[PDB]
RNA sequence: GCUCGCCGGAAGACCAAGGGUUCCUGUCCAACGUUAAUCGGGGCAGGGUGAGUCGACCCCUAAGGCGAGGCCGAAAGGCGUAGUCGAUGGGAAACAGGUUAAUAUUCCUGUACUUGGUGUUACUGCGAAGGGGGGACGGAGAAGGCUAUGUUGGCCGGGCGACGGUUGUCCCGGUUUAAGCGUGUAGGCUGGUUUUCCAGGCAAAUCCGGAAAAUCAAGGCUGAGGCGUGAUGACGAGGCACUACGGUGCUGAAGCAACAAAUGCCCUGCUUCCAGGAAAAGCCUCUAAGCAUCAGGUAACAUCAAAUCGUACCCCAAACCGACACAGGUGGUCAGGUAGAGAAUACCAAGGCGCUUGAGAGAACUCGGGUGAAGGAACUAGGCAAAAUGGUGCCGUAACUUCGGGAGAAGGCACGCUGAUAUGUAGGUGAGGUCCCUCGCGGAUGGAGCUGAAAUCAGUCGAAGAUACCAGCUGGCUGCAACUGUUUAUUAAAAACACAGCACUGUGCAAACACGAAAGUGGACGUAUACGGUGUGACGCCUGCCCGGUGCCGGAAGGUUAAUU
RNA sequence: AGGACCGAACCGACUAAUGUUGAAAAAUUAGCGGAUGACUUGUGGCUGGGGGUGAAAGGCCAAUCAAACCGGGAGAUAGCU
């Protein structure tokens, strides 16, 4: 069985990475409520 | 020409171990550790001067830290570089 | 020109191909080409705005002369070429000072042919001149619509512009619709029908014909659910509706012309 | 350690993704491991990843993204030009041997190659954000030439056998060598050369395109493999000396030929078909402005440089995705023997494993199999399941048919081994020799050697010769759908959907239509032989009557009728 | 030549048995269909929730679908238990 998650760094940093949250303004909001509270890790990224 | 600084900054250590020895009494290599930023140039040049005496060739690489478990928590040692410097074949520091 | 095949599978017993023998056999010529990717029925929002698109052959595209505006220079076919973007031939014209260049090749027309364009060639197939010297009644094809932009009518495989009536700065064309319609005097035209007369003859056959021009199936509106198509629902094979599009619009003779900016120019709807 | 069993188109070996120390050494056995554990992918400590040539980075672009100005939008924002990013594609260069406990095309030995910068000599028209060429491209098919590789024979080293025989037509092992450099072959493509002229290539052009003459017919480009060199080397069975028993050191014979042969290479070729098959740079060439005994270009030589990052290990898996050391999933490459059409299948090689609970016993019952008297569908909703058929060659084969089919219809016969035909045939391959020429990787004869089916006749063994594995059940009547396809991921694969074909209808191009407050975009770089919608559904014969109702189309005399006034 | 034929890889999923606190939240075993094409597959990209996509089953859109998931209005309302 093929299950869901087929993992692939690119993918994910294109999707999730920290330079795609800061592109867009809902994105800047993501890593503002993140940042207010208090994640260890903003992104994927790290 | 690089700086004197610099060439004092890069060199941080020789490398003990079975391979170092090995290398020094058959290929005439000494294993050293190395600035992280530390390029080839600036270790052929800073082992020039501090040592005086002639390379051949340097061969590089970056030895990524193991990560270790110390009572609950992970923690994790930092990466170095350690150069392969080539004597040439009549220096024997 | 239009064979059958040969009843050796079922996929097969219904094909019927038109062959021209007289057409290229090579490769194109190469700097009159671009590349064309496919769209898939999609627009720039990246949705589906045309169904039923998709997947066929990789195409090139053939630039096309359709204004055919470099007057006085005598041109020599060199040869008929098949063109995938189009269902007419193209013809590959060498003109004198050395000009090579793609028309939409005449019926009639062959390599070796003269042709040429201005207000002073000849009337003969292939020639391109300003309506406003071609003798009233001809045929001619690749009609401009509007002076300097380039034919817009009469382009496709076998058809053709009869020029019915001029008078002072227009001309009345009958529209192979059956439409007649007022173009300015000024518009050029080419002289004779276009080519490939028989491409209606064809039949494809099977599915996979249909898919390799990039045409995709088409589900019909009564085999949807009421949520999907006007049409859809039932038990069983319900219709008891006036049939109409996927968006509600009556589809069965309701008109959907509305251009006031165009009308003057329209002397008589197809009918 | 010996024996046994299992995989071997994988359960072997590499690479990419993904993981990140699981790699190797020492040590420990609490917890983890479905049991014990001295063991471990577990705990603790140490060690280990070496590049001008491999990859990334870098140059170039695809789909697509972002997007100065711009256009549009209550705001947020949307689209998009110039640009700039974006590989899954294009772009310079390295091989063989040795070595570590753990890395190696990276270290060492030998032998190479690429690009660029400086310097010097020699000769010189150089110059792009521009022009041209090139890069540069489909599916299928057919050979011919080869190689990887294998087999056999020679040669070399060893052997003479636990039980009858084994000095021979006997047994075992080896018989390997690269990139590069020179040669330019099988073969593919293309006429060549010199003048003159020109509405073209945004300007120019000596380049490309076009035209006209003269002359020569052989010139150019591409090209696997072979041969020579690389290589008097390296490697090499085995032997000898040690061992700290794991292995260390020393030495080292032969190293040939024939035949068979790829799905690999020549081949991005050739032939053919229609559904008509990326882009840009590197590269070559042309000039513009400009420079002008300068710069720059070309060639030879010398010298310098080639940074940075990855490199351990797993990788059809106990390390990745599945909560698990989970009978699941996971892209590419390699591809030995015997039989076989074969990458099926059976047994094996190299290599790797016995699947992390065992020991007994030999009840019912359950699971997976084997055989079965007589009968043979009587079972059952139903021949469900099982049993059966099953290969190759030849003979033979009905209704019906859209003339292709039906059809492998049905059915039948032969099939092992040995000998002869023929001390190995038909065929394939092909040495020597001889004769030639523009002498060469040449041409013609020539047939040694090697390889080698199929058939016939005779004999012979068994119950059985397609002996195992492997491998169609067949026929008759009928409903439905023409057909190949598609579908309810996870109870429905169908008569449902699609379909080629048919019809109606809209649409004259700034098309209808669709997405979108809009700008725009798709339709389409298409133009009525086109595009959209709807219904029907190959083909054959056909498709009757009704316009009262409801829709749609047309009309506008009259009645009624909004804002407005 | 062919949406030709037989048949491995590969892609599916017709039948039966097992399993049903499974080896597995859809598999195994023996058979089965396609297997040069309307094929299959890697990498990357695009379409976003009354929206997409759909050879149309109300199928699929991260084990969720006659309107996804997450947070908020929010202690919705609950003549009912
Ligand atoms: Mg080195
Ligand atoms: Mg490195
Ligand atoms: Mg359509
Ligand atoms: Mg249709
Ligand atoms: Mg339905
Ligand atoms: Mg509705
Ligand atoms: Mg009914
Ligand atoms: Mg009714
Ligand atoms: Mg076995
Ligand atoms: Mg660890
Ligand atoms: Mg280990
Ligand atoms: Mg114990
Ligand atoms: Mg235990
Ligand atoms: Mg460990
Ligand atoms: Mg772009
Ligand atoms: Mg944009
Ligand atoms: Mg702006
Ligand atoms: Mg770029
Ligand atoms: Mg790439
Ligand atoms: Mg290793
Ligand atoms: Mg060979
Ligand atoms: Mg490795
Ligand atoms: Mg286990
Ligand atoms: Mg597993
Ligand atoms: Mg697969
Ligand atoms: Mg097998
Ligand atoms: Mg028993
Ligand atoms: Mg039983
Ligand atoms: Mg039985
Ligand atoms: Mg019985
Ligand atoms: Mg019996
Ligand atoms: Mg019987
Ligand atoms: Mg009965
Ligand atoms: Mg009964
Ligand atoms: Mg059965
Ligand atoms: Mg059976
Ligand atoms: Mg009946
Ligand atoms: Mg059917
Ligand atoms: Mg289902
Ligand atoms: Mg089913
Ligand atoms: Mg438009
Ligand atoms: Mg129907
Ligand atoms: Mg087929
Ligand atoms: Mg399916
Ligand atoms: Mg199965
Ligand atoms: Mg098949
Ligand atoms: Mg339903
Ligand atoms: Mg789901
Ligand atoms: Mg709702
Ligand atoms: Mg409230
Ligand atoms: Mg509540």
């Amino acid at each position: 069985m093929k299950r869901t998650f087929q993992p692939s760094v690119l993918k994910r940093n294109r999707s999730h990475g920290f330079r795609a949250r800061m592109a867009t303004k809902n994105g800047r909001q993501v890593l503002a409520r993140r940042r207010a509270k208090g994640r260890a890790r903003l992104t994927v990224s790290k | 020409m690089i700086r004197e600084e610099r060439l004092l900054k890069v060199l941080r250590a020789p490398h003990v171990s079975e391979k170092a020895s090995t290398a020094m009494e058959k290929s005439n290599t000494i294993v050293l550790k190395v600035a992280k930023d530390a390029t080839k140039a600036e270790i052929k040049a800073a082992v020039q001067k501090l040592f005086e005496v002639e390379v051949e060739v340097v061969n590089t690489l970056v030895v990524k830290g193991k990560v270790k478990r110390h009572g609950q928590r992970i923690g994790r040692r930092s990466d170095w570089k350690k150069a392969y410097v080539t004597l040439k074949e009549g220096q024997n520091l | 020109a239009v064979v059958k095949c040969k009843p050796t599978s079922p996929g097969r017993r219904h094909v019927v191909k038109v062959v021209n023998p007289e057409l290229h056999k090579g490769k194109p010529f190469a700097p009159l080409l671009e590349k064309n990717s496919k769209s898939g029925g999609r627009n720039n929002n990246g949705r589906i705005t045309t169904r039923h698109i998709g997947g066929g052959h990789k195409q090139a595209y053939r630039i096309v002369d359709f204004k055919r505006n470099k007057d006085g220079i005598p041109a020599v076919v060199e040869r008929l070429e098949y063109d995938p973007n189009r269902s007419a031939n193209i013809a590959l014209v060498l003109y004198k000072d050395g000009e090579r260049r793609y028309i939409l090749a005449p019926k009639g027309l062959k390599a070796g042919d003269q042709i040429q364009s201005g207000v002073d060639a000849a009337i003969k197939p292939g020639n391109t001149l300003p309506m406003r010297n071609i003798p009233v009644g001809s045929t001619v094809h690749n009609v401009e619509m509007k002076p300097g932009k380039g034919g817009q009518l009469a382009r496709s495989a076998g058809t053709y512009v009869q020029i019915v009536a001029r008078d002072g700065a227009y001309v009345t064309l009958r529209l192979r619709s059956g439409e007649m319609r007022k173009v300015e005097a000024d518009c050029r035209a080419t002289l004779g029908e276009v080519g490939n007369a028989e491409h209606m003859l064809r039949v494809l056959g099977k599915a996979g014909a249909a898919r390799w021009r990039g045409v995709r199936p088409t589900v019909r509106g009564t085999a949807m659910n009421p949520v999907d198509h006007p049409h859809g629902g039932g038990e069983g094979r319900n219709f008891g509706k006036h049939p109409v599009t996927p968006w509600g619009v009556q589809t069965k003779g309701k008109k959907t012309r509305s251009n006031k900016r165009t009308d003057k120019f329209i002397v008589r709807r197809r009918s």
